[PDB]
């Protein structure tokens, strides 16, 4: 029916980001209190992200689990 | 046959460059002018089959990292139209012909003839090395082989020769439409050490000269015009700068297309006026 | 009858087959079928591939690591890949909900568990909680 | 199977090999006597294996095994059934 | 964690184009790489 | 990083741009690679034929 | 006496033959169903099958077709060096 | 109704169809014997349906149904009352 | 024997005829009232009526006029293929 | 909610032109789209 026509749409899409630069990359701490010995731990990084509009890839294929959500047990 | 100059540069450079760096004698001739210190340090690094360091080549805006110790970088550059022809016509051919090839072959002993065999149909022959076939030889082509008669040539049953020939595809005669394009392409060497860059540029100039003898260059890419820029810091936001001398290469080539003709006249009938 | 499906019941067998290195095929609900594998070499870890079709001169399976969960294995259907038949051409697959009339002409809902056929392709179905067979026409698919 | 095949002989030449070392000839002097030897079979000094060349000069040296060399290059295609 | 989610839009000769920018804060012991990728299924974005 | 292999690099060993402490993931057209086929010495990489 | 042997692959593509007709496909429609046939290997439809192009998508509806017989076409050049004594 | 109409015949040609497969001729060999067949009616190999062409060469092949083909293109206008 | 039939629309516009005079309008004034008449379909005043131009405004005062009879003019080209045996 | 309602005016060769800018704060669960449109009947703006 719409062989020669112009179709216009409004759509909802899932949000996506990619990493353009890493800001305040590595932050550190020699945690020692209440430990057998000194330990090194990496504190949170900060990321500068950009949205994917010029190139778009579909959402990743995640392996599903058979566990039913909101399951009642007894 | 639209010509991708950028691809041609890469095809020629990659094999020839490796061969030049492989041996030391040629490098000495190339770097004859340079001082002893720079000459040998470059040779110690890249020259020889046993060179740990190696040179690389690639196009601009790659998403990976290049070997900034030594690298050749290419970018397409401008293009312009310079000369036309009437009806945009270049040439007319009776046979659909592809590239022009050079092949080596040995003569084979047939009964009446000695024949050379080639990997593809011969189409148009151009030359067999240092043979001027006389009419009594009756030189002729057949499929993928070329033949000349045996008598008074009997010492040559084992003749080893090179052959220049064209790839034949079809018998469909057609015309050529196109024009000449004046194209410029940029080439630059990169390093974090200026001395390496100067040696690298000089090596490039030599292989450009050698390319003047190539089949593709002689037939398709003519009228070299080289232009060199000033040594500049390509990069400054880093632990050390990158230095490179850009060069500009100009070419003259044809952008051609094949137009096929089907109106072959074979019959011809004369009829007089009834009056 | 047709033996297109040979589901594995015990996960212990699955692990045993995995130790043998044979590829598995794990079903998913409203999602693409997947293949699972144990890596060769010194380090043993589970690998997965989204490529289902058979290995060929034009088609090579792509394998990558993953932290697969036993919960998917123990719950979802599992098969030996090479022994699996792609489909069983019947109107209502197994575990499909249908509405049927009982022997006393009273209507009840049921799900299907049977595979029987003559040599012409005529199929019969036996319903969960039922004994006798039911034809393709008698059963009616229950809409979601 | 084979659908199409052709064999063409690129070169026919004579190569020189030392009888003592077994190294092939790489470079020679003014009168074609050897100055350098190499182990490479193909890089070895070679000349066309034609009768006229022999009359035009094997002749020069004694620690000399004049060997013949031939190159075969073959173009073939296959249709491998399933 | 994510902050300052921005949809910057450029109107150009080539057309309209989206160049959004945002700032993220991660967990401990995670090393991120240049041009890594994140996707938020829960959040939906409108387009025409 | 990504590198292209040829008949010469395979014998010499790949010269790595960066340094190395340990490797995480390796892959090619044939898929991943295992420890039995690749080795690293003096910050250059060797591979089998 | 064979001294050195080298094998090189020029091309590697897939060609499809009809079991009944015995012809090779040359063209397909918008739906990728056959439009034409040809009895020439050099002119037949081809799917590239070098290493980078494996696991394609363009011809799924073609491959699944039972009447068609995929064939792996390979073109090779081999160099054989000889020594023939004195 | 029709206010103005005219019919013009763009082409008159002869097309070749195989009797066994029913596929039309797409390409032919040196002597116009078929090398390729196609299902398309219009893309099929065709030649003008003129007597002189017949004398200038149906002739060549036996699995051959020489069919005639004609194209009609019609220009028309209507005034559809209310 | 008709083999393939295709129908194509070249133009689609509206032409107005006077019930009494029987002429077609060719021109109008500032108020869109008639300035002139013509007895020629090719020269008559036209309102474009392809799909994008429907529901216009320029000729409201014209359409409401009872003396005028709007007419939908359509121009077409149809292609009819034939086969006539041997 | 709206803030910093601004009537920026540019005097140009083409004439005078208004390029105003303002900042808005919305309700929950509302997704806005590029080049959406708002109008405030209550507020009146003078022009000549």
């Amino acid at each position: 029916k719409y062989e020669n026509h112009t179709v216009t749409l409004k759509i909802l899409m899932t949000l996506r980001y990619v990493v353009s630069d890493i800001l305040k990359e590595s932050r550190y701490q020699y945690t020692k209190f209440n430990q057998p010995k000194s330990k090194f731990e990496n504190l949170p990084q900060k990321l500068l992200l950009k949205r994917e509009d010029v190139i778009v890839l579909q959402d990743p294929y995640k392996v599903n689990d058979g566990i039913e959500e909101d399951l009642e047990i007894q | 046959a639209i010509t991708s100059v950028d691809s041609y540069l890469l095809s020629e450079i990659k094999p020839r460059l490796n061969t030049v760096l492989e041996n030391c004698y040629i490098i000495d001739e190339v770097l004859k002018d340079f001082d002893y210190q720079t000459r040998e340090s470059f040779k110690e690094a890249f020259c020889g089959k046993n060179a740990q360091h190696e040179v690389t080549v690639g196009f601009n805006f790659p998403k990976f990292k290049n070997n900034y110790e030594a690298h050749y970088l290419i970018q397409l550059g401008q293009g312009q139209e310079t000369k036309n022809s009437l009806g945009s016509i270049q040439s007319s051919y009776f046979e659909a012909t592809g590239d022009t090839l050079v092949e080596s072959s040995t003569a084979i002993r047939e009964d009446d003839k000695l024949v050379f065999t080639v990997s593809k149909p011969i189409g148009e022959l151009i030359k067999v090395e240092d043979i001027e076939f006389a009419k009594y030889d009756n030189l002729q082509v057949e499929g993928n082989k070329v033949s000349f008669k045996y008598q008074t040539n009997e010492d040559y049953e084992n003749y080893n020769a090179n052959i220049i020939f064209t790839e034949k595809k079809n018998d469909s005669k057609g015309l050529v439409k196109g024009f000449t394009v004046e194209e410029q392409v940029t080439v630059v060497g990169l390093s974090f050490n200026v001395d390496v860059a100067r040696c690298l540029d000089a090596v490039l100039k030599m292989i450009l000269i050698s390319m003047r003898d190539s089949i593709e260059e002689q037939q398709t890419f003519q009228l070299q015009n080289l232009s060199f820029g000033d040594i500049a810091p390509i990069i400054e936001d880093g632990d050390s700068m990158i230095f490179g001398r850009p060069t500009i290469i100009k070419y003259t080539s044809s952008l051609d297309l094949d137009y096929t003709i089907t109106q072959d006249i074979n019959k011809l009938t004369f009829k007089e006026r009834k009056d | 009858p047709i033996q297109d499906a040979k589901p594995i019941d015990d996960i212990v067998d699955i692990m045993t087959y995995l130790k043998n290195g044979k590829v598995l095929r794990v079903k998913q609900d409203n999602q693409g079928d997947i293949l699972v594998r144990m890596s060769p070499g010194k380090h043993k870890f589970t690998e997965v591939s989204r490529d289902l079709d058979k290995e060929s001169f034009y088609y090579k399976r792509h394998w990558v690591l993953y932290n697969v969960s036993v919960n998917s294995l123990i719950t979802f259907d599992v098969y030996l890949d090479e022994e699996y038949s792609e489909t069983t051409k019947v109107k209502y697959p197994k575990d499909t909900i249908v509405e049927y009339t009982r022997e006393d002409q009273e209507k009840d809902v049921a799900m299907i568990k049977e595979i029987l056929t003559d040599n012409n392709g005529n199929y019969f179905y036996a319903l969960i909680g039922e004994t006798m067979l039911f034809d393709e026409n008698k059963l009616n698919k229950v809409k979601d | 199977s084979i659908e199409k095949k052709e064999e063409v002989i690129a070169h026919n030449e004579v190569v020189f090999r030392s009888l003592t070392q077994g190294l092939y000839v790489k470079e020679v002097d003014i009168y074609s006597d050897v100055v350098s030897y190499t182990k490479d079979v193909d890089e070895a000094l070679a000349m066309p294996n034609t009768i006229n060349f022999k009359n035009s000069r094997l002749i020069m040296n004694l620690d000399l095994e004049p060997l013949n060399k031939i190159q075969k290059v073959i173009y073939e295609t296959h249709l491998e059934g399933l | 964690a994510i902050q300052s989610q921005e949809k910057g839009t450029n109107q150009l000769d080539i057309g309209i184009l989206d160049t959004g920018t945002a700032i993220g804060t991660t967990q401990l012991e995670k090393r991120i790489s240049y041009r890594d990728r994140f996707t938020v299924p829960e959040v939906l974005m409108p387009q025409q | 990083m990504i590198y292209f292999v040829n008949k010469d690099r395979i014998k010499k060993g790949i010269p790595l741009y960066y340094d190395v402490k340990e490797i995480t993931y390796i892959a090619t057209q044939d898929g991943t690679v295992y420890e039995e086929d690749y080795e690293i010495k003096n910050n250059r990489l060797y591979l089998n034929e």
